[PDB]
């Protein structure tokens, strides 16, 4: 019941995006590899 | 002035200066700093409950 | 740092390395440690300069990454 | 007065050890003394400035003396490439025989000199020791009228009144007149009758200069303006510097570049210019009103700039009294414009190296940039901190009532918030560029790396001209106006200076330069960061406001309000002199790996191995330390040990400098009381007990000491390092 | 604390069943240099992945887990 | 010597005094305030000047301001 | 490169010695 | 080149002279 | 040292032997009726005032500061009541009209053997 | 001079040395290793990697420099990540402006910060995308910036 308060604190939410973005990071950087151009 | 009554200040070395903040407490008995202000935030000692003199009293309506 | 400084050029000195044909002894900085430990320019130079030499050609290759555990942790 | 500080009795009550370290350290602050009044200040500084320039020239002297008398001068004249110069002699009686065999050049065992003074005083034309001997002599003489100065003016008849200290209004007439003009126009009455004839082969000494012009013919049909005479037989490609051979006779020709042969300046283009300099000088003398006025005003020159736009406050009403009646705003500026002097000294000794034979000792050349520039770090450090002086014990915000200083106090916060913008800027962008061309290039791909080329100094060279870009601009375009229009004068022989690559005009350039100028640029607006929040703050912050009342370099404001360590304007000093060290320390890295890389040759080196952290802690400092490191070995040693004794003697001071800067006071204030129940207690020497009360420092001379073994320690390191490994190199 | 351990220990017994090449390091023990973890193949670090012999690449271990395998006899 | 001064801001909460652990602090009876109080420091001879008053200030900006002095053989503590 | 030089140099910073210690007790 | 004057001059100006210089300053401490 | 310096000569009783902590370190021995106790400081020997006071009653206490001549002081009461309580005896010196902020700069201080605030 | 990068030769000098020198790895195995088809996706990786920064400006150095004057034949290399980066983080600070004028109207502004309300959050994360014409036209209001904060003596 309250455990979704927890899961919307500051750290786990940080880490819930930062994982988040760092798999946008690695899962756009292994089906798009060296890309320097645009 | 009253009690409640949002006040900002105009003392230099006011950590809240130029910030609004509210009346607690005025004491009519010629203290010298009798209008007891608090405010949301806090100063570095931990505190947001200072008190001022009728000079450093500038409302807002 | 002084501990470990101490084991990993001693034992490069005087215990590791290989051994060749006859029984033969060669040692990894070939007992460079009486001669050099005495000093400080023997304790930098022939070891802080010359062991380090393995971490700092180290690009280019699987040794790489040490390559920049070593600089991130300079920093 | 009556004990050690026998100037401020509020430290002469103190029993403990404290009395000898501020009776030391505040020894020269004469703002803050017992009785040191108004008059008495000036009275001093007047006459403690005569006791210091003695010092420059009984240095001087001494390099007079030492070249004069156990150099190898004149035998360094003969062959000035091949022999190394020789600077003071050596009596070691510590030397016991092995380092004996390594100093032998010639019957001294002197030191090779890696300071370039024989290449200026062989372009000034001293070819002898015996000229050197009578200039040591004649500053010997002149240190000795300047100490009498010093004592003249100390005695009670001749200290002068503090209104001819505030007679500013003429300083300035008398000094760019006099101390520049004219001394720079008797420095060309040096260039033209000196140092003309002696490097045409001459030798023009005190005898004979009476006698024989510089020009054959000169100065009575002279004053008809005809001075293409003058300018008329340049000497034009086929000369030796020194010889009479192949050259001409002209005085004052603005030839522009450098010789072919010996890669300095021309002496003809020098008296040209220090003559011209000396004529814009003596037109600025003439400036402003003294007695006969006839001038201009410093308080209308002042109170007149105000806008009628009305956004730079009430103008700069308040100034003129808050430079005269202060003195750090006047020190301020004189360590400022002296240290962005000093800088570009050093952005031109090597640029045009202007002394016949450098670039050709590739050490001296990399010892007056390194030295110039840490000068230059130092004295820009100085100038906010006599800011943050002057804001404190020297400021008037009523005097300076919505002035502009009241206009810089009040905007501070918009300063700060941005200088910490620009310098989060660029940390994260040279350090972000290196970090990703350092993984990259690690990871078995320099071509993945980010490189950008900094084309914007690559069009300047275009704009001076540096054709090997293709950009043809200005300079770079010989069809444009500027390039036809000094056509004849001084283009032709410069661009040969620029488009030469050998030597050091307009070094060619890759992304090292991108990168790390944006690392200088942060080393600049972090170091300002420092200092401008020191010195801007340093009156009042909102941590604590008090901060004008307990002076300067106060220690704290104990733990209260969240806790204290450092909030002195100090502390602009302090931390700005360890991003100063960084700062200077990446500008001369960066030099100095910028001209090993031509002076090897290999300039492909540095431009493909600079761009990532390990191309220079790989390629510069673990490659060009091996002449260093190698200084004595257990087989033996050589000329170098000196540099590499050198070397770890200064990490041992750069490394008892973290002592002081990270361990602080009450561990040792709680410890010096266990040496002293220790000495208490102890028989045979409880006796003999301490006069002086033993106390460990206090936490301004704390930072202050680790901070001096911090610079002594890196400076030393880095003077190491320069000299060991381009005498390594080459030699 | 011991839960981490546990998780901790669990890992290294993975990361030496499925990862290792302490199969073949049983083999041949002073050719094969022992390696566990096989490095994810991004941009670059696939580099990482040392050939250390077992016909099986991945970045050398230093922790010395396969000679407590080999002294406590996991086959 | 490390010379304390007390300002009209003192309301006499009394955490200085409590603070000081060294007595140079004192309350003064002062009809300007609404405890009636105003704290004052007669004996700063022995005044170490450690700031463990203005940590424990609970007014608006340090009522109590010290000041660093002199440095006495008290007021440095040293105890040889 | 002589000798008598020598000493006539340090009789001359030997009198700017005595100009030193001159200025140095008084301010 | 008087080649003897600084067997004279580099000891008593390395040695003697910060010997004599700590009587002068360390006394002129009480002076 | 005793000859020199200062000593500090904390005087006080109690009722029951108790133990409390030296400032020179470890426990003493609290002679029950009355003691004596000399010491090297005053923050020592007021520190032993907050160490003893603060946990029971040790009240009549207080050092005579033992001057090198030979005589005492009393300091810690002097009118006989606790310091942060108010008592109608003591002068306040030590204070200024207003706050910082009406404190005068140190330029209009300089040159002078003033303060940055008394005005 | 920055050669086009396709066809200078020390570029080319990086693909043989590149490709043979990650080759020389790839005869350690069997034609069916797993090893061996990684080092095949590997060279493939590498020739794609060479091909990719053919319109590249690559001078003496053979490694790609790149040029940052807006000159629209670079506009690939810095001007459109450029304002494609502007974009992203004004996208995030005007999320983060945008919830911290949420937060500082709201109960406890200093629980709202530990726990994020999510509801509220990923409004605003989402809501902030036209940060352009949005904190544009709450400049417009005067209500971006504001005046008369905390500031120091003077
Ligand atoms: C939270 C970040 C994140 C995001 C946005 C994605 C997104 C995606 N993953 Mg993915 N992935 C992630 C984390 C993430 N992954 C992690 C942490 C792992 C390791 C367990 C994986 C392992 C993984 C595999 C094994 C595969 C994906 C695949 C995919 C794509 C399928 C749609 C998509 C782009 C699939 C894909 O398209 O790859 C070819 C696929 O096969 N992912
Ligand atoms: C802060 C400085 C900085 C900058 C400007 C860059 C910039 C770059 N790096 Mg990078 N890098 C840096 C620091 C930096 N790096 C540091 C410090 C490291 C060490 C950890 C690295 C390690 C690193 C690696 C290992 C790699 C890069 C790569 C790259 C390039 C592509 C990045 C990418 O994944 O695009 C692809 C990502 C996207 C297209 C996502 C954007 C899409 C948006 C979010 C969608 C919504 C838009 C509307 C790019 C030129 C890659 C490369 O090939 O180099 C050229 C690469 O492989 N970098
Ligand atoms: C024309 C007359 C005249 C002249 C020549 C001087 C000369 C001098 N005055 Mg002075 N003064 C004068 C009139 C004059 N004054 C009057 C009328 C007043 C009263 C109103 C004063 C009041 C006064 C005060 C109060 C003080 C002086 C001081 C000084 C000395 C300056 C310190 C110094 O060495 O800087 C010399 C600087 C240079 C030579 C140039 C430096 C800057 C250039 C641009 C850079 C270097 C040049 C070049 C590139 C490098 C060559 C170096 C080489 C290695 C290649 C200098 C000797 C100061 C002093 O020392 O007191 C004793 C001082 O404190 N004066
Ligand atoms: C800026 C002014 C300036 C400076 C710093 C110098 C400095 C110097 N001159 Mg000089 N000189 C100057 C102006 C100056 N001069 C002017 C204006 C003239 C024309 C009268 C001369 C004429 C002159 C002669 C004739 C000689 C010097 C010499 C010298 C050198 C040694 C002087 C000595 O022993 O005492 C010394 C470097 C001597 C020298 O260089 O030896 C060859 C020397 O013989 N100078
Ligand atoms: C302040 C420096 C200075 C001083 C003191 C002198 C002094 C002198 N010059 Mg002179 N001169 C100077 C700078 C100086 N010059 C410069 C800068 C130039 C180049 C424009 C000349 C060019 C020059 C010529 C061409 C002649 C003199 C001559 C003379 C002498 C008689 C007039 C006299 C000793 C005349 C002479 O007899 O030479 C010694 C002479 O014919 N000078
Ligand atoms: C022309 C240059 C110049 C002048 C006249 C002054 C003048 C002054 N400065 Mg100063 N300053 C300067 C440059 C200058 N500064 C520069 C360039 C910096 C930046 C490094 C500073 C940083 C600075 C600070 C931080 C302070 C001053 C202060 C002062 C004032 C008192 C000085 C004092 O008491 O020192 C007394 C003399 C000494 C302490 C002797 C100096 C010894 C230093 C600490 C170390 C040198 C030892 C050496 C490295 C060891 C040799 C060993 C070898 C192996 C290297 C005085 C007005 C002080 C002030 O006004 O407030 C009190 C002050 O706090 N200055
Ligand atoms: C390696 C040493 C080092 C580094 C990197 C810095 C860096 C910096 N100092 Mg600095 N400093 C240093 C030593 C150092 N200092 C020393 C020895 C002193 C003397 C005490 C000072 C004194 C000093 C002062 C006085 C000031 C600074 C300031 C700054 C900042 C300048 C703004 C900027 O460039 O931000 C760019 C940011 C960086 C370079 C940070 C590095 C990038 C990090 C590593 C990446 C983020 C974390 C990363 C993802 C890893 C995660 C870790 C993991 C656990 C998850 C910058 C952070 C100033 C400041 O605050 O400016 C705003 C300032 O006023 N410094
Ligand atoms: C700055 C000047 C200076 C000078 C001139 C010397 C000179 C000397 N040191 Mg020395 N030293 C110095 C600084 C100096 N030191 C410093 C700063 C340190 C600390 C780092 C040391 C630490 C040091 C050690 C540890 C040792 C020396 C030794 C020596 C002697 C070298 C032995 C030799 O082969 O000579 C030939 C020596 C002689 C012929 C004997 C001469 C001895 C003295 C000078 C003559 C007799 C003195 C006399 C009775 C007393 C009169 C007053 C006196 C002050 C002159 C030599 C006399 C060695 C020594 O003890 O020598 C025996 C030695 O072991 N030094
Ligand atoms: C609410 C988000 C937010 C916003 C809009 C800003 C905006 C600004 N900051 Mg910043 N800042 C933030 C968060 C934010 N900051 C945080 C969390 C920190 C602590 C690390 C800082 C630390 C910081 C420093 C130290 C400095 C600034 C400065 C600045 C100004 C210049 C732009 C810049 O370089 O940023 C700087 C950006 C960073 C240092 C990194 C970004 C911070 C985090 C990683 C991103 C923020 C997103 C936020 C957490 C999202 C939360 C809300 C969402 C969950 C709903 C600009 C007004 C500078 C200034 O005064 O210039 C005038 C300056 O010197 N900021
Ligand atoms: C704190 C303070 C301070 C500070 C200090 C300092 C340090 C300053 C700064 C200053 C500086 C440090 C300076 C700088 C300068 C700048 C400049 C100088 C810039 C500009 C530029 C220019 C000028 C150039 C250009 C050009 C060219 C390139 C060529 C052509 C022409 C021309 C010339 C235009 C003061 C005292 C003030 C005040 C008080 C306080
Ligand atoms: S100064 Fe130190 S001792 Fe004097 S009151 Fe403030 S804190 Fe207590």
């Amino acid at each position: 019941m309250n455990l979704k308060k927890y899961l919307s604190t500051a750290p786990v939410v940080a880490t819930l995006w930062l994982f988040l973005t760092a798999g946008i990071l690695i899962e756009l950087n292994r089906f798009f590899p060296d890309s320097l151009f645009y | 002035i009253k009690k409640g009554s949002l006040v900002k200040i105009l003392r230099p070395e006011s950590f809240w200066y130029n910030e609004v903040g509210t009346v607690v407490n005025v004491e009519t008995s010629k203290v010298l700093y009798p209008v007891l202000v608090r405010f949301d935030k806090v100063n570095y000692s931990g505190l947001n409950s200072t008190n001022f003199s009728l000079d450093e009293l500038v409302e807002i309506k | 740092s002084i501990v470990i400084f101490h084991f990993s050029w001693k034992m490069q000195s005087d215990v590791w390395g290989t051994v060749t044909s006859n029984g033969a002894i060669s040692h990894i900085t070939g007992g460079n440690f009486a001669q050099s430990a005495i000093t400080i320019n023997g304790w930098l130079r022939d070891f802080l300069w010359a062991q380090a030499s393995q971490v700092i050609q180290s690009y280019g290759s699987s040794l790489s990454a040490y390559g920049l555990m070593f600089l991130g942790a300079h920093f | 007065a009556t004990k050690f500080p026998k100037f401020s009795q509020a430290l002469a009550s103190d029993p403990t050890t404290r009395r000898i370290w501020y009776g030391i350290a505040t020894a020269h602050d004469f703002e803050s003394h017992d009785g040191m009044t108004e008059e008495n200040l000036y009275q001093k500084i007047f006459a403690s400035h005569f006791g210091h320039l003695a010092i420059i020239f009984l240095w001087t002297s001494g390099n007079l003396f030492h070249v004069a008398w156990q150099g190898n001068f004149e035998q360094w004249v003969a062959n000035p490439l091949k022999t190394k110069p020789l600077a003071h002699a050596i009596w070691d009686p510590h030397f016991g025989q092995a380092a004996l065999k390594a100093f032998t050049r010639g019957d001294t065992v002197a030191n090779i000199s890696y300071s370039g003074v024989y290449h200026w005083w062989y372009t000034i034309g001293i070819r002898n020791n015996v000229e050197l001997y009578t200039g040591a002599l004649g500053l010997l003489v002149l240190s000795a009228v300047f100490l009498l100065a010093g004592w003249l003016h100390i005695q009670p008849k001749f200290k002068p009144s503090l209104s001819w200290f505030k007679n500013n209004e003429s300083r300035l007439n008398h000094h760019l007149a006099g101390l520049f003009g004219v001394s720079s126009l008797a420095w060309t009455g040096h260039l033209v009758h000196v140092a003309i004839p002696a490097s045409r082969g001459q030798h023009v000494g005190w005898d004979n200069f009476i006698m024989t012009p510089p020009h054959p013919a000169g100065l009575q049909p002279f004053f008809t303006g005809n001075w293409s005479v003058y300018a008329q037989s340049p000497d034009s490609m086929q000369h030796v510097f020194g010889t009479s051979q192949g050259a001409g006779t002209a005085i004052l020709t603005f030839l522009g570049g450098f010789h072919p042969q010996t890669q300095s300046l021309w002496l003809t283009d020098m008296a040209h210019h220090h003559l011209a300099i000396a004529v814009i000088f003596i037109v600025a003398g003439h400036m402003y009103r003294t007695n006969f006025g006839i001038g201009h005003n410093l308080k209308t020159i002042l109170e007149a700039h105000r806008p009628p736009s009305g956004r730079l406050g009430k103008g700069h009403i308040g100034i003129y009294q808050t430079l005269t009646n202060s003195l750090h705003f006047q020190l301020g500026l004189a360590l400022a414009s002296l240290s962005v002097v000093t800088s570009l000294v050093a952005q031109h000794m090597y640029a045009m190296p202007p002394y016949a034979y450098m670039a050709f000792d590739y050490v001296t050349q990399s010892a007056l940039y390194t030295h110039h520039q840490y000068i230059a770090g130092l004295l820009i450090v100085g100038a906010f901190a006599h800011g943050a002086i002057f804001f404190i014990r020297d400021y008037d915000p009523e005097q300076n009532q919505d002035n502009v200083l009241a206009r810089m106090l009040a905007h501070k916060e918009a300063v700060i918030s941005h200088l910490s913008w620009v310098s989060l800027f660029l940390g994260f962008h040279t350090l972000g560029l290196y970090v990703h061309n350092d993984v990259v290039v690690a990871f078995g791909n320099p071509e993945k790396q980010i490189l950008i080329e900094p084309i914007f100094a690559q069009w300047i060279q275009a704009t001076s001209g540096k054709m090997l870009y293709g950009f043809q601009v200005l300079l770079s375009s010989s069809t444009s106006n500027a390039s036809v229009a000094a056509q004849q004068l001084w283009l032709p022989g410069w661009l040969e200076a620029v488009n030469n690559e050998s030597n050091s005009l307009f070094l060619t350039i890759g992304p090292g330069d991108f990168l790390v100028h944006h690392a200088i640029a942060l080393g600049l607006h972090t170091t300002t960061l420092i200092l401008v929040k020191g010195a801007l703050d340093a009156r009042g912050s909102k941590l604590m406001p008090d901060k004008k009342d307990f002076g300067y370099s106060f220690p704290c404001d104990g733990p209260g309000r969240g806790g204290t360590c450092d909030i002195s304007a100090w502390d602009a000093f302090y931390l700005a002199m360890f991003w100063m060290l960084n700062t200077i320390g990446w500008v001369t890295f960066y030099w100095h790996w910028k001209h090993l890389s031509l002076w090897q040759g290999n300039v492909a080196q540095f431009n493909e191995s600079s761009t990532y952290l390990m191309g220079w802690l790989r390629d510069y400092l673990w490659l060009n330390s091996s002449p260093l490191i190698n200084g004595y070995n257990p087989y033996g040693m050589n000329s170098l040990a000196v540099w590499s004794w050198m070397f770890l003697f200064a990490h041992l001071v750069w490394a008892t400098g973290f002592m002081f800067l990270i361990s602080w006071r009450g561990y040792w204030q709680e410890l010096i009381e266990t040496l002293a129940w220790a000495h208490e207690r102890t028989p045979l020497a409880n006796l003999i007990r301490w006069k002086d009360k033993p106390v460990a420092l206090s936490i301004v001379q704390a930072r202050l000491v680790g901070l001096v073994h911090f610079t002594v320690g890196y400076i030393l390191t880095y003077a190491a390092f320069v000299i060991a490994s381009t005498a390594g190199k080459f030699s | 604390q011991l839960a981490i351990i546990f998780i901790w220990l669990s890992g290294m017994y993975f990361h030496g069943a499925r990862f290792s090449n302490y199969v073949a390091w049983l083999s041949n023990p002073t050719g094969i240099k022992p390696s566990a973890q096989v490095v994810w193949p991004i941009v670059g670090q696939q580099i990482l992945n040392a050939d250390v012999g077992g016909g099986m690449q991945g970045i050398q271990i230093t922790s010395g887990l396969f000679q407590l395998w080999r002294a406590s006899g996991i086959v | 010597a490390h010379t304390v001064k007390i300002y009209d801001n003192c309301i006499g909460c009394t955490q200085c005094v409590r603070a000081c652990p060294l007595d140079v602090l004192e309350m003064v009876p002062w009809d300007g305030c609404k405890a009636g109080q105003m704290a004052s420091a007669p004996r700063t001879e022995d005044c170490v000047g450690c700031k463990r008053c203005e940590t424990a200030c609970p007014t608006d900006f340090l009522s109590i301001r010290v000041y660093l002095g002199g440095e006495t053989t008290r007021s440095m503590g040293l105890a040889y | 490169i002589t000798d008598n030089q020598v000493f006539v140099a340090l009789i001359m910073a030997l009198v700017c010695g005595y100009l030193a210690v001159k200025l140095a007790k008084q301010l | 080149s008087a080649s003897y004057l600084p067997s004279i001059l580099v000891p008593t100006v390395g040695l003697i002279l910060p010997f004599a210089s700590m009587a002068i300053l360390f006394i002129a401490i009480e002076k | 040292c005793a000859e020199t310096e200062e000593k500090y000569a904390m005087t006080w009783s109690s009722d029951q032997q108790h133990i409390f902590e030296m400032p020179t370190g470890g426990a003493a021995v609290m002679n029950s009726g009355d003691n004596l106790l000399y010491l090297a400081r005053k923050e020592q020997a007021l520190a032993l005032a907050t160490q003893l006071r603060t946990q029971f009653k040790i009240q009549d206490y207080k050092i005579y500061r033992i001057f090198p001549s030979g005589e005492v002081q009393y300091l810690h009461p002097k009118d006989g009541v606790l310091p942060y309580q108010v008592n109608k005896g003591r002068e306040q010196v030590g204070r200024v009209k207003s706050t910082i902020g009406k404190n005068v700069n140190p330029a209009q201080v300089k040159f002078t053997s003033k303060a940055t605030y008394d005005r | 001079v920055l050669t086009p990068c396709q066809q200078s030769e020390a570029f080319h000098k990086r693909e043989i040395n590149e490709v043979r020198t990650l080759e020389n790895r790839q005869a350690n195995y069997e034609a069916n290793s797993p090893s061996y088809l990684a080092l095949q996706s590997q060279i493939d990786q590498v020739h794609k990697r060479f091909d990719k920064y053919g319109t590249l400006l690559c001078g003496q150095d053979g490694l790609p420099h790149l040029i940052t004057d807006g000159d629209w034949r670079h506009a690939r290399e810095f001007t459109i990540p450029a304002l494609l980066f502007l974009y992203i983080t004004g996208w995030i600070g005007w999320v983060g402006r945008s919830y911290l004028k949420y937060t500082k109207e709201t109960k406890n502004p200093t629980e709202q910060e530990i726990i994020l309300d999510v509801p509220m959050a990923l409004k605003y994360m989402l809501s902030g995308f036209l940060w352009p014409l949005s904190a544009w036209q709450e400049y417009r209001s005067g209500q971006l910036l504001a005046k008369e904060d905390e500031i120091t003596v003077s």
